[PDB]
DNA sequence: TTTCAATACATGCACAGGATGTATATATCTGACACGTGCCTGGAGACTAGGGAGTAATCCCCTTGGCGGTTAAAACGCGGGGGACAGCGCGTACGTGCGTTTAAGCGGTGCTAGAGCTGTCTACGACCAATTGAGCGGCCTCGGCACCGGGATTCTCCAGGGCGGCCGCGTAAGT
DNA sequence: ACTTACGCGGCCGCCCTGGAGAATCCCGGTGCCGAGGCCGCTCAATTGGTCGTAGACAGCTCTAGCACCGCTTAAACGCACGTACGCGCTGTCCCCCGCGTTTTAACCGCCAAGGGGATTACTCCCTAGTCTCCAGGCACGTGTCAGATATATACATCCTGTGCATGTATTGAAA
């Protein structure tokens, strides 16, 4: 079953707070939808690889090591997990 | 000549009559001419806009600008 | 009453958010979104909280970087309010397309 | 003196590093002097990072070191920022910076 | 019983106490330090193996490690590291 | 005589240079520059022509990429003529400059 | 002996042709000097590593393999030389 | 020869020797080089097809690096795979800006 | 004297003649092809070794190679490659 | 001699036509690099002994997914007004285009010796093994540190009252 | 009886004093996280043998490198002017800021069981060794695609000639 009506979770105040943190004073209109889309794209770009690692591990639960490896292969090493 | 300070409208009329062009004397050139030929200050120079507005509303100065863009002003005779 | 000019509370909130390190995106919507996206590859899968936290942190960092680059492009473009064209130019110069 | 760490005057282990180098499928013949250089450089870098973190912690009126201090020490220094340019630190944040054109006048 | 795991916390604690006698550490910082140590491990090992494969040799000695350290690090930090290796190695050779 | 407007020969030369693959930078000045820079690290060294050709090709490719990014930034900046600020912004977004 | 008066080899027509190839219509003034400087910087950023490889090869002539390795380590793999 | 048994043109013994010598693993199977050589031959045949198409479009009998550069920069898959790679003696794609055209 | 060197030109020539019977190649293109083959060699070997080290195993079989191919390549090209491996491998298994 | 429109007439504006300097195959020819052939050999191939990594069946309890009552802060919808986004006349000075004259890029030739490159001798240092044992790792613990919360304080930003430049508001003395 | 002595008159721009709310500096009593004690058992330690990779001496000849003579062509000095960059100034509509209101988030209490994780036997698949032959290592000579090119050739772009709508003057028609 494919789920829908879930991309709208990233509401307006969330992107507004993100822009406040990034240093933006005013926001337009199409940015919300565009950024959201790009976010989903990046999500896929990680999750696909994660699932592949799962298929290489002969398991059904995606552990943190697979996500760490997928993020490190893309050139974005993220610490704080230690393995 | 340049003795006492005349009215702003008279100075603007003199600056318009001093310049000659087919499209009209631009407002910036008029302001520069008044600033270079008079002893007026910054706040007194700021009165040129309102004086030109009053002269155009009265009918002494004709406007031939582009959809109200402060292009140029001419003297009606 | 008392009226405020635009930009008074904005700078204060910006200085506020530049001091704390807590999460801004809620965990349940992000988890549901991850579970939705995971169904497009293989059905019947399970996840942990550590993976969700890692994905959320990576997404927040990437979005902060993209917004910083967009703000820099908007400042260079003789403007203040950012536009989607700035984001497009940022992702074009980055090479991600 | 039985352990090589005491003979070389270091705190990091030498036998463990040698075993990892011989078991990591890097080379069939590994020397017995390279782990000394390796552990020495590791201890030097770790001591420098800990010095910077302790300086940040003492400047922030905090007795213990948090990842925020590490993030600040990495993003404020030039060498650590150049070495860790493609690395993201979790629970670190960004540097307090305000644009000049956004200030009122 | 629990499976045995390895970590690098005692050495970091000893170094911190040798530097700052009154300073602690948390768990996330310990994980960051462990990940950084593993990253340096992998990077230096890969550089050494690549140099050994390029030089058509089959033995990783000291000169290859020194060259890898001087290549991966910019400049001054590299020199300092070289000294930190050299002195300790001399102390080892006299032992 | 005959006068030409600015931009007539420019487009033709741009279309010309986008068809050939020969080198534009001369070999002797580049070789002398490489020999000068090499003396800042260690004296008494020798080089080959292959290394000089590789360095020249890499430098030309990097300069072409930087000029393309600068032209894109200048077009986005509602202008035509490129400026050093565009190069600075390009190298800042690329991450090569601090 | 340190050599000088050699950075001026990249003359105005060279940068003009480079801008024509890149797609630039008009050039300013300080770009020539700035680009030249950056070029020299990149040159050093390669040549240093090359010399280091030479010092690791116990030779006096910088071969093409050292330059290829130095360019590949920087993330800019250059083919056409098969070695 | 195993290349004739598997029906391929790339050698299998040489690839197996390189995999066993390259210090990758102590125990290497005897089926992996078949997959490897098959994928290599497929990719090489596709690249050669694209290069021959470019050469026939350019009225040239032989393939030059310009044809390879054009086939790589025009295709999406080869450009995404070779995004950080620079091709010597290749050049750029003929592109003209829209705002620079006279009106 | 001389020294014996290795190259990958006969196989490329055979593939080109099987595709385009009337098409040649130069020396720079041959060097480019050799460098590309070496790059693919190193990339796939490193991916296989990394997967073997991650899975805590000590034998590089077929599933690890297939996973490395499907990970390094995007999608469709990966699938095609998998088929190119599978069919030829079946033909090998029915041989020996 | 004056009341009103035609028209007669001089400015910017849309369209068809002409001159000239540059992109573009088209028969030719000559020169070097693409391509088929030959011979020696060290890497590729066939047959057989060995053991330990690898495949698969079984048992335990750790932990991811479900759900229910509950308090409230963050999510959601409408008002109005200051200034930010967008369209426009204009000023001079900085780049291209094409003049012309001096220079150093480029090509053919000759000679040399520094050190890259190949072959050989062998001994210091490294791989592998049996026995020992002490440094490194997992579960209890409680205690000294910071997380959460009520109150007084000095810092920074938005809005309000008074004054100067003079112009008509309209009077008395000059021509 | 009307103009300039300015008598006063009343409306826009710059300053510092003025109030209220948000950021900022000090205890209070509680909690769970850093840190010290404890004890188990596998990997680091000591030392003898045998072996093959690396340190070192020597003969080639090759490619790195220095001096030279013209040759056209790329680099360089310098007159002119037009279009792009830049400053100034007006309008309107959009996203900033405050307030009524509703819904879904985190902490929580508790019930299930699945595929994460430790134990073992035995076996088919990989390693090691001697023997042996044809794919592929590279010297060689020649010969066919395309490098250089002179004479027509059709196309792109700046320059210049020509059709057309509006304000205003002068001879005719009207007061």
């Amino acid at each position: 079953k494919v789920l829908r009506d879930n991309i709208q979770g990233i509401t307006k105040p969330a992107i507004r707070r993100l822009a406040r943190r990034g240093g933006v004073k005013r926001i337009s209109g199409l940015i919300y939808e565009e950024t959201r889309g790009v976010l989903k794209v990046f999500l896929e770009n990680v999750i696909r690889d994660a699932v592949t690692y799962t298929e290489h591990a002969k398991r059904k639960t995606v552990t943190a090591m697979d996500v760490v490896y997928a993020l490190k292969r893309q050139g974005r090493t993220l610490y704080g997990f230690g393995g | 000549k340049s003795t006492d300070h005349p009215k702003y409208s008279d100075m603007i009329v003199a600056a318009i009559q001093a310049e000659k062009n087919r499209a009209g004397s631009s407002r910036q050139s008029i302001q520069k001419y008044i600033k270079s030929h008079y002893k007026v200050g910054e706040n007194a120079d700021s009165q040129i806009k309102l004086s030109i507005k009053r002269l155009v509303t009265t009918g002494v100065l004709k406007q031939t600008k582009g959809v109200g863009a402060s292009g140029s002003f001419r003297l009606a005779k | 009453p008392h009226r405020y000019r635009p930009g008074t509370v904005a700078l204060r909130e910006i200085r506020r958010y530049q001091k704390s390190t807590e999460l801004l995106i809620r965990k349940l919507p992000f988890q549901r979104l991850v579970r939705e996206i995971a169904q497009d590859f293989k059905t019947d899968l399970r996840f942990q909280s550590s993976a969700v936290m890692a994905l959320q942190e990576a997404c927040e960092a990437y979005l902060v970087g993209l917004f910083e680059d967009t703000n820099l492009c908007a400042i260079h473009a003789k403007r203040v309010t950012i536009m989607p064209k700035d984001i497009q130019l940022a992702r074009r110069i980055r090479g991600e397309r | 003196a039985k352990t090589r760490s005491s003979r070389a005057g270091l705190q990091f282990p030498v036998g463990r590093v040698h075993r990892l180098l011989r078991k990591g499928n890097y080379s069939e013949r590994v020397g017995a002097g390279a782990p000394v250089y390796l552990a020495a450089v590791l201890e030097y870098l770790t001591a420098e990072i800990l010095e910077l973190a302790g300086n940040a912690a003492r400047d922030n009126k905090k007795t213990r070191i948090i990842p925020r201090h590490l993030q600040l020490a990495i993003r404020n220094d030039e060498e650590l920022n150049k070495l860790l340019g493609r690395v993201t630190i979790a629970q670190g944040g960004v540097l307090p910076n305000i644009q000049a054109v956004l200030l009122p006048k | 019983k629990r499976s045995r795991k390895e970590s690098y916390s005692v050495y970091v604690y000893k170094v911190l106490k040798q530097v700052h006698p009154d300073t602690g550490i948390s768990s996330k910082a310990m994980g960051i330090m462990n990940s950084f140590v593993n990253d340096i491990f992998e990077r230096i090992a890969g550089e050494a193996s690549r140099l050994a494969h390029y030089n058509k040799r089959s033995t990783i000695t000291s000169r290859e490690i020194q060259t890898a350290v001087r290549l991966l690090l910019p400049g001054e930090l590299a020199k300092h590291a070289v000294s930190e290796g050299t002195k300790a190695v001399t102390k080892y050779t006299s032992a």
